[PDB]
């Protein structure tokens, strides 16, 4: 914990909020422009952490809640998570009478203490129902677009999410009206009908710089598999695919230059450093273990 | 497999090759005076450790600094 | 008159409307102000939603009242 | 009763037993030493250990 | 001892951001001061979630609000209904008088108020939050009051071990200025350090064995030996080959990823060349 700095760290400015700067860019609206124009969605750990629970503490029925944040550039930040108090079955979720006066009330009171961000999306769980966006979430998706630009309908599933260990969140937004534009068939069977109406985005998290300090002594057992890591082993089928996916990447870029070489570049920088950070790793343990007694 | 059956060691013999694989074996009985034997192995590895860990600084430090 | 209607987002919108006036008066203000339908709009003041039904003669509003305004929101 | 070629129902699954056994003990083995192991030297040591497997059992 | 309290990896990750956002807000580093909730079973406490409070100044002493702390109690009954006020939690270091008054206000509102204590810019190792437990005391005269200090546990949901182990085990949220090796690097040296601190404390106890200032124990002897016998795990050829064809193999995957970057350097350069230079 030492030899380093203990200041405010370059992961820290995520979390500064700058009341001019998001003025500048609410009246700028760069958005109606290119729509195509938002494609990363960056949440909070605690935003996550409370929208999976939130998730799986309703069982099998299913719960709905707002989201809060900002929007820089081409990103959306979502900062934090609050419930709300609906009533929904198995299916279908309302928020008929008591969510408004809710939402309304959360959002002064946390003005009150110094939450100074608005609200930027909602989110609703698919109590194993995947994550996709239905012909209402659609609907209700537009509706908040039109007016409230500054918009993203975050799906979580909590079924799926618990059964295999892995969190689904899934961000989404939608087009307007009348905006058209061995393989598997996924690509349009895991989402609904209304397929070509809607938009994923990709979706990244991120962490303070106190939040990951107090996140390292949060256990003093995982040394264990960290030792006995097996890397290279565990992850095999995703460097596979993703040479697969840099080859392709690299055919695209060749078809273009006969800017779209850069990202290939970085795809091919960040599969070659996992490989690298895997080797090290396993030569330290060889190091570590065998090197003793000989 | 009479000696694998009652605990004592584990492991699998091969004809193939014609050797037999431990994995784990029991830990027999020491006299007073082999103590400091295995104490000094212990510290070996030890050493080991903490000089691998002086090379880890090492690279990191290097690595910032590019 | 210069009645404020906030979205949670931080959208501001300006209206003038007579209190004595009806809800449905506001309801078609913020219609050919913006243009959010009728079925698709709930309204908050004082942390309590307002019903149709009740005109602005007694109520309290006195001037520099803040209506949040929200959409409808469903799931599945 | 016998199973066709003399041998005992008790007999034939304590073979089967014993050989599912030793597929836990031995990386790998010859069909001498197996059938040494549980008597029925090769005539029919090797055809059990095929019936074993295929059918998922060994 | 005392009451069994049960916290949740999810009131320290809010007293994380809490402190995070209100230090970025206001420049320098701050006090943050809030309420937490859970359920009381018994004789066990459990602490499930926090949620922020409002506290004024007068010259030196901090008041927290009662009316904003009653409409958020109001408010929060709507969705989590088994929850109840238990405690009050604050970011500092050592036991300080102020948190001694607040404590005292706030016992106005429940019988048995907790004290969560957080440490943001901790110097040490040792844990940086703790739980204490302040029980009024049958001391006359001046209050002599001294929080009892309790061992927390860390109870933790399904989902909740889920995002943990998912946040944990992240690391693009830096990957800008600090080098992705350092981060790569860190965790390794963090379990290379324990297990060199393990294995430490039982080379001091066997030297302490082999001193004879302590009790001959046989059997953790037997069992040093039977670990001490087998430093050189697998140490067979077939493993020496495997390494080395992992390691080409790895050789090879930067080799190719080396030269897609010395490629892409080249286009931007004869690009420049090719207008910088270039006569029309």
């Amino acid at each position: 914990l030492a030899n380093n700095m203990q200041e405010a760290q370059s992961i820290d400015e995520i979390y500064k909020y700058d009341k001019k700067q998001q003025q500048e860019i609410l009246a700028a609206k760069p958005w109606t422009k290119d729509h195509h124009y938002f494609k990363y969605c960056k949440i909070s750990a605690l935003a996550l952490l409370k929208m999976v629970m939130h998730a799986r503490s309703g069982g099998n029925l299913a719960v709905m809640g707002l989201m809060l944040g900002k929007v820089d550039g081409e990103t959306m930040i979502i900062m934090d998570s609050f419930a709300l108090p609906v009533e929904g079955t198995e299916t279908r979720v309302n928020a008929q009478a008591a969510a408004y006066e809710y939402m309304a009330a959360y959002i002064e009171n946390a003005k009150q203490v110094g939450r100074l961000e608005n609200a930027i999306g909602w989110y609703h769980s698919h109590p194993g129902y995947g994550c996709w966006l239905s012909g209402i979430n659609v609907s209700t998706q537009m509706l908040n677009q039109q007016f409230q630009e500054p918009f993203v309908a975050v799906v979580i599933d909590p079924t799926r999410t618990i059964s295999a260990g892995k969190v689904n969140l899934g961000a989404f937004r939608t087009y307007p009206k009348g905006y058209k534009p061995t393989i598997p068939l996924n690509k349009i069977e895991d989402f609904g009908v209304h397929c070509k109406q809607y938009y994923a985005l990709e979706v990244s998290y991120f962490k303070s710089s106190l939040d990951r300090k107090l996140l390292e002594l949060l256990w003093n057992k995982y040394w264990v598999n960290t030792l006995s890591s097996s890397s290279l082993l565990t992850n095999a089928d995703y460097t596979t695919g993703q040479v697969f996916d840099l080859s392709e990447k690299l055919e695209q870029s060749e078809a273009q230059l006969g800017d779209k070489l850069a990202k290939a570049t970085r795809d091919s920088c960040k599969t070659t450093i996992e490989a690298i950070h895997g080797l090290m790793s396993q030569v330290i343990k060889d190091k570590l273990f065998n090197q003793i007694n000989i | 497999i009479e000696a694998v059956y009652t605990d004592i060691i584990q492991g699998k013999l091969d004809q193939r090759n014609q050797l037999l694989e431990v994995d784990f074996c029991i830990g027999r009985d020491i006299r007073k005076k082999d103590i400091n034997n295995i104490v000094k192995t212990l510290h070996e590895w030890c050493d080991g450790c903490e000089a691998v860990l002086l090379g880890i600084e090492q690279q990191v430090l290097r690595a910032n600094q590019y | 008159m210069l009645i404020k209607v906030k979205t949670l987002t931080g959208k501001e919108i300006e209206i003038d409307i007579e209190p004595t006036d009806k809800v449905e008066r506001i309801k078609e203000r913020v219609e050919e102000k913006e243009g959010i339908p009728p079925q698709q709009q709930r309204l908050i003041y004082s942390g309590k939603q307002m019903n149709d039904e009740k005109t602005a003669a007694d109520y309290k509003i006195l001037g520099g009242s803040v209506l949040h305004l929200v959409l409808a929101l469903r799931g599945g | 009763a016998t199973t066709a070629d003399g041998s005992s129902i008790l007999d034939r699954a304590v073979i089967e037993h014993n050989l599912l056994s030793a597929s836990k003990l031995y990386n790998n083995i010859t069909f001498e030493e197996l059938g040494a192991l549980l008597e029925i030297p090769a005539a029919k040591a090797e055809k059990i250990a095929s019936q074993m497997i295929t059918e998922g059992r060994m | 001892g005392s009451v069994s309290v049960a916290l949740h990896p999810l009131v320290i990750l809010n007293i994380s951001d809490h402190w995070i956002r209100m230090r970025s807000q206001e420049g320098r580093p701050v006090q943050v001061i809030g309420a937490l909730i859970g359920k009381q079973e018994g004789r066990n406490i459990e602490v499930m979630n926090s949620f922020e409070l409002l506290s004024h100044t007068v010259e030196e002493k901090i008041i927290i609000d009662k009316e904003y702390y009653y409409t958020k109690e109001e408010q929060f009954k709507q969705v989590f209904k088994e929850l109840e006020f238990l405690g009050w939690y604050t970011t500092g270091g050592p036991p300080d008088p102020s948190d001694i008054h607040v404590h005292k206000q706030v016992c106005e509102i429940i019988e048995s108020p907790l004290f969560l204590k957080l440490n943001p810019m901790t110097k040490h190792t040792d844990l940086p939050v703790s739980v204490f437990e302040s029980v009024i005391d049958i001391i006359n005269g001046e209050a002599t009051m001294l929080f009892a200090e309790l061992t927390y546990t860390l109870a933790t949901e399904e989902a909740e071990r889920i995002g943990v182990d998912h946040v944990a085990r992240m690391t693009a949220t830096g990957s800008g200025e600090n080098s992705t090796v350092a981060e790569h690097l860190i965790a390794q040296h963090s379990a290379i350090k324990m297990l060199h601190s393990r294995v430490k404390l039982i080379l001091e106890y066997v030297k302490a064995s082999e001193a004879g200032e302590v009790p001959f124990n046989h059997e953790i002897l037997r069992e040093a030996y039977a670990l001490c016998h087998c430093l050189p795990v697998l140490s067979t050829d077939k493993f020496k080959t495997d390494f080395y064809d992992q390691c080409n193999d790895v050789g090879l995957m930067a080799y190719l990823g080396t030269i897609t970057k010395t490629c892409n350097t080249m286009n931007q350069f004869v690009n420049k060349f090719n207008v910088l230079y270039d006569r029309q």
